[PDB]
């Protein structure tokens, strides 16, 4: 929970924690987007067929 | 080289020397002198008993 980190820790370490969270969430989003791209290529092949 | 150099001089007690640093809290940091979290520069302290 981002809000708990913001409210609980001091900014110097909350910044590192939110950096970790942002990296993780960005990686998850990138994985989802790549999977969507591949599945959409599959569906485009199906639609061409 | 730098475009701005600002020597800030004052006196504290030894236990409070730790408070003169970015991201610190306490009497001195909260109410007397507060550095920015992204402070760039040097802090120098020496006993003057």
């Amino acid at each position: 929970v981002l809000n708990d980190i913001l409210s609980r820790l001091d900014p110097p370490e909350a910044e590192v924690q939110i950096d970790r969270l942002i990296t993780g969430r960005l990686q998850s989003l990138q994985t989802y987007v790549t999977q969507q791209l591949i599945r959409a290529a599959e569906i485009r092949a199906s639609a061409n067929l | 080289c730098f475009t701005n150099v600002y020597a800030d001089s004052f006196v504290i007690r030894g236990d409070e020397v730790r408070q003169i640093a970015p991201g610190q809290t306490g009497k001195i940091a909260d109410y007397n002198y507060k550095l920015p979290d992204d402070f760039t520069g040097c802090v120098i302290a020496w006993n003057s008993n």
